[PDB]
């Protein structure tokens, strides 16, 4: 029994570790996808801006 | 062609690899243990000098040390032990085979770049090496010739205004106050309210807190405000024997220091200001794109939000005619060893390195002649 | 025995599904980040473009 319980012990260590970093694996990666939305909306709004400024640019 | 490793002398992580690759394959913290006592093992063997993660694991028994304060090598013992192990252990190859790039803060000491030459020629038997500015590799990274780059440390606070791949050595500016100061400075702030933090190991986790936990807040008054008025600026971090520990405005107020310096007691002036005070001693015709060209590097940096607040802060001090535009890499804790990467990978850099033939004519002096 | 066992056994069986897991995870965030790169690296170009634009228009 001793050995057994000894084995599952250590088996539900390592599983509480591994669920945290997962936990915080995504997170990060939830991150990383907030970062990436804010930063599509600039790539937008500079790109059209740039793009304003070169019909503004030819008719200057 | 030869593999150089690109060696970052990061002052509370080493970073570590081969060039050509586009990421460090080691990466691992600046912490040589050794034993506080003697007689801890019995019945396995002990070893007195344990460095890296292995250190790491055995922080309990060990003293550690770090191998480079401030960005400063202090103790030449230590960071030939990170070296040992870098080679042998981490990367499991011989440097005799593999050309050496290594990185150094600008105004590094002379005879510090010297006795690293001597001690990478003597000892590691390399057959080439070459010393670099963090900054300068960290532009090459953004894909850059010119531009100022503020790179912040695990330990070091530069700005390093650079033109055409030379950094400018009348105008570039100093901080010592960065990633080291900041763990001391955060376990100070808790002890103050009431989270005493007395031991060394506790210090590390205080390390890891600051570096997840910490945040660089937009406005300081308005952010403090907040913070005394509703208590929804506090995260809860849990210890790894337990014990839930909540995190105030101590999160935004440690690296706060970095732009209020006199909360330390220091003569200095803040991040932002020697950005401003740095890019005003360069020539008109290249503070353009020096402006145009603002970077952010090292491991200080990754703190979220950090860009806002540099906008902000810059565009005060400076005039509204230069562009401003604050550039922060998608991996900036990296690009000094990624630049180092891109840099001993280019066919026209292999010109550039000390070999081992003019070591042995000219002595750990070379570097004053091979690297600017 | 059985109980303890079946429980161990498990709770390896749950471990290497939270190691899966995790590099999934890890994996991700890889292909989030390397996706935000490429937005950030394109959003960037447009900015440089367009201020150089708006400045070339003043100049103008």
């Amino acid at each position: 029994i001793q050995l057994v319980e000894e084995e599952l012990d250590r088996a539900q260590e390592r599983l509480a570790t591994a669920l945290q970093k997962l936990e915080e694996a995504e997170k990060a990666a939830d991150e990383s996808e907030r970062g990436m939305k804010v930063i599509e909306s600039r790539a937008q709004k500079d790109e059209e801006k740039m793009e304003i400024q070169e019909i503004q640019l030819k008719e200057a | 062609e030869t593999t150089a490793l690109v060696c970052d002398n990061g002052s509370g992580l080493v970073k570590a690899g081969f060039a050509g690759d586009d990421a460090p394959r080691a990466v691992f913290p600046s912490i040589v243990g050794r034993p506080r006592h003697q007689g801890v093992m019995v019945g396995m063997g002990q070893k007195d000098s344990y460095v890296g993660d292995e250190a790491q694991s055995k922080r309990g028994i060990l003293t550690l040390k770090y191998p480079i304060e401030h960005g400063i090598i202090t103790n030449w013992d230590d960071m030939e032990k990170i070296w040992h192990h870098t080679f042998y252990n981490e990367l499991r190859v011989a440097p005799e085979e593999h050309p050496t790039l290594l990185t150094e803060a600008p105004l590094n000491p002379k005879a510090n770049r010297e006795k690293m030459t001597q001690i990478m020629f003597e000892t590691f038997n390399v057959p080439a090496m070459y010393v670099a500015i963090q900054a300068v590799l960290s532009l090459y990274a953004s894909g850059r010739t010119t531009g100022i780059v503020l790179d912040s440390g695990d330990g070091v606070t530069h700005n390093v205004p650079i033109y055409e791949g030379y950094a400018l050595p009348h105008a570039i500016m100093r901080l010592d106050l960065a990633g080291r100061d900041l763990t001391d400075y955060l376990m100070k702030i808790l002890t103050e309210r009431g989270y005493s933090f007395v031991t060394t190991a506790e210090r590390e986790i205080v390390r890891d807190i600051k570096e997840k936990l910490c945040y660089v807040a937009l406005d300081f008054e308005n952010e403090m405000a907040t913070a005394a008025s509703s208590s929804s600026l506090e995260k809860s971090y849990e210890l790894p024997d337990g014990q839930v520990i909540t995190i105030g405005n101590e999160r935004f107020r440690c690296p706060e220091t970095l732009f209020q310096p006199s909360f330390i007691g220091m003569e200095s002036a803040g991040i932002h200001e020697t950005t401003y005070n740095s890019i005003m001693k360069c020539d008109i015709d290249i503070r353009k794109d020096l402006y145009a060209n603002n970077v952010l590097s090292g491991g200080t940096t990754m703190y979220p939000g950090i860009a806002d607040r540099m906008q902000k802060e810059i565009t005060a001090l400076a005039p509204s005619t230069m562009k401003i535009k604050i550039i922060a890499p998608p991996e900036r804790k990296y690009s000094v060893w990624i630049g180092g990467s891109i840099l001993a990978s280019l066919s026209t850099f292999q010109q550039m390195w000390i070999s081992k033939q003019e070591y042995d004519e000219a002595g750990p002096s070379i570097v004053h002649r091979k690297c600017f």
